[PDB]
RNA sequence: CAAGGAUAGCACCGGUGAUUGGAGUUAAGUCGUAACAAGGUACCCCUACGAGAACGUGGGGGUGGAUCA
RNA sequence: UAUUAAUCUAGAGUGUGGUAGGGAGUUUUGGAAUUUCAUGUGGAGCGGUGAAAUGCGUAGAUAUAUGAAGGAACACCAGUGGCGAAGGCGAAAACUUAGGCCAUUACUGACGCUUAGGCUUGAAAGUGUGGGGAGCAAAUAGGAUUAGAUACCCUAGUAGUCCACACCGUAAACGAUAGAUACUAGCUGUCGGGGCGAUCCCCUCGGUAGUGAAGUUAACACAUUAAGUAUCUCGCCUGG
């Protein structure tokens, strides 16, 4: 299914040349293709493996059979061309949806409101809004109703009334 | 806290959200717990296995520099 | 989730079912193959087992009580494929 | 007119009945709701001709097929059940039957017994009138 | 065909013994008080190893525990 | 009450959409630790409890740095948190699988409860096998208080341990509470979704700590997160 791969390659080294080694590397992949040829650019690892003080940052985005990116996890981690190999699908906890796209109104209101650059407002980040309604679009309601009046008696006042006039 | 719960997407993933990781990151590349990241439940498991992830992904170090 | 929208959809027991009894055992029994070769694969999965036996076992009360519910509603799946 | 959650279909309907009447003793309740039964129907009637309870009416959903029953249980302006207490007599495993010649009076007479002896519920006062016996369900005051 | 009956491997029930372990039973014998104090070791359960023993002890599980918000 | 033909769908799930989680069988790497070995240094100590000693060191020990490596498991991530048949679940990643949660105006027509019998797993300790043993480690050896220190204190130290096959079957496995059905005030909040709605506040349903009235009770105290009320079955206890 939907593949997103993040890669790690070894050491500090050439860029198109990791490029081409790891379109090798994806490669192993039997049918997991379709990959859009881009990359993360220049990323160093900010800690020394034990000499490895930076390497370089690409991203493969393409989709396939879910069970042939086991043997990529296998090749790429193992050859010295690709350390990390971090894939993306749904046994990772997911939350995507391709109808909750259009919630992007909210995406540019928290940019701008993620920190309040004005001086005439400077709410702190977490405090309400509130111009609430209260949505609900989830019951689970029966319309119950009654068609048979029989016996007519009710109980409304069922608070207690007593101890009249006393000396 | 993070923007994600912001928005609204219900995951999130490891595409080099390094500044925002900084604010729920420690300078001691320690994670800290859900007090600091700000995140409900549901966000904070999805930054906790990014973290877990850079950690393994050598993004952030587990200690050692 | 193996199956939800091919056996259910592609038999229809009376005029219109979205859930019954043996579109249910159907679905059942494909998922209780799918779960066997699964445990063949992988000897050491129990919660598969438990949830077979769950299955079947409640496939076999469906039966039980569909035998006098209904004159015959039951004579598509009553058996075992496993041998 | 159902209080929330609609009741479901129980091990039987007295039992559910019971449990209602109980709850609404306990936890201040007073019109409580339970599933489509014609002997809830037929009990309710005869306790409102008892004088014990208030109004009971049958509910229906958006469909007439599927069916409820509600019912007030009796309590004057001043927050007094009319109804304190039950007891079952027949259970669902263990339907005792119990004859003309086995209708005592409740407990010195003063309370109600119900029995499904032939069709409907009749009074075990009532029943001994009529030489007719039967299983006997609740005991009622 | 009968009551009754033997030669050789088994089978069923009852009783019993050299000696021996545990249970109950001696104001008061005798190793320390392990444990009850957080019995100074918070405790206990399972399980494993030994000291004459309480018991410890290796791992896991539990609150039937203490200052304490 | 078992029920017939049809049944009614309000349940069991199930058509479908959204759907969160440390759920899990399976398979991968990464972090480094650890101690060593090639490498050199260097001068004088290490071990430790209440105090020391047992026990180590110039023939170079402490400590040292990279190279290389064995078994071994992954600081934090860890919550009015969730997922959990129990036992539990967190360096990650994914195959697979399971359980859901919310909503479906829906279907078989209630098609389900417990469990004789059968099936399954089962924390952990430990066992034969083959391999590995990095590390600690009982039993303890030695040593410290000691009237005894056998328990508690320190070092040397193997069974053990560890990987898989086969055997493990118990735990203070608990919720000191087996369940399933149906019902029952609330609240601070909060979690998953349906969510209008920067996030929100605010809710709908399920969940997550407490709460206190009915109710419950020998009292502890529980209370809609009952030790509350009724229906059905398996397990148990009749004083020690």
């Amino acid at each position: 299914m939907q593949y997103n791969i993040i890669l790690l390659v070894d050491g500090s080294l050439s860029l198109e040349q990791a490029n081409q080694v790891n379109e090798k590397q994806q490669q192993t992949l039997t049918n997991v293709e379709g990959l859009q040829t881009e990359y993360l650019g220049l990323k160093e690892l900010a800690y020394p493996i034990k000499k490895q003080l930076s390497a370089h940052y690409y991203r493969w985005k393409f989709s396939g059979d879910n069970q042939s990116t086991k043997d990529f996890k296998r090749t790429a981690n193992i050859n010295k061309q690709v350390l990390r190999e971090l894939i993306i699908n749904l046994e990772r906890e997911y939350g995507y949806l391709a109808s909750i796209n259009p919630k992007k109104q909210q995406l540019a209101l928290q940019k701008r409101a993620k920190y309040d650059e004005i001086i005439a407002r400077e709410n702190n980040p977490e405090n309400p809004d509130v111009p609430v309604t209260s949505g609900l679009a989830s019951t689970q309601p029966r319309l119950s109703r009654t068609e048979k009046a029989q016996k007519p008696k009710e109980e409304l006042w069922d608070v207690v009334q007593k101890m009249g006039n006393f000396d | 806290y993070c923007r994600f719960c912001a928005i609204g997407q219900l995951r999130i993933d490891l595409i080099d959200d390094l500044e925002a990781l900084k604010r729920f990151l420690s300078p001691y590349a320690k994670i800290n717990p859900r007090r600091i990241t700000g995140n409900c439940q549901m966000h904070q498991r999805h930054v906790a296995k990014a973290l877990k992830r850079a950690r393994y992904l050598a993004l952030v170090p587990f200690v050692k520099d | 989730q193996i199956d939800k929208n091919g056996i259910i959809k592609s038999a229809q027991l009376h005029d219109k079912d979205v859930g019954s009894i043996q579109v249910q055992v159907s679905l059942l029994t494909s998922q209780i193959k799918q779960l066997t070769d699964h445990l063949l694969a992988n000897k050491k999965d129990f919660i598969s087992k438990r949830g077979l036996y769950a299955k079947v076992s409640k496939r076999k009360r469906l039966l039980k009580y569909l035998k006098h519910n209904d004159l015959e509603a039951y004579r598509n799946l009553v058996k075992t494929l496993n041998l | 007119i159902t209080t929330t959650k609609p009741i479901k279909a129980h091990f039987d309907p007295v039992a559910d009945l019971l449990t209602k009447i109980n709850n609404a003793r306990k936890a201040k309740l007073m019109t409580v709701t339970t599933i489509a039964s014609k002997l809830k129907i037929a009990i309710l009637e005869i306790l409102v001709k008892e004088g014990y309870l208030a109004n009971f009416q049958v509910l229906e959903n958006k469909s007439k097929t599927k069916r409820i029953v509600t019912f007030n249980l009796k309590y004057t302006q001043r927050r007094i059940p009319s109804i304190n207490g039950v007891k079952q007599i027949s259970k669902p495993g263990l339907r005792i039957y119990r004859p003309f010649e086995k209708l005592p009076l409740v407990l010195n007479g003063l309370g109600i017994a119900i029995i499904s002896t032939s069709d409907g519920v009749m009074t075990d006062k009532v029943a001994r009138l009529k030489k007719i016996g039967g299983e006997i369900l609740a005991y009622v005051w």
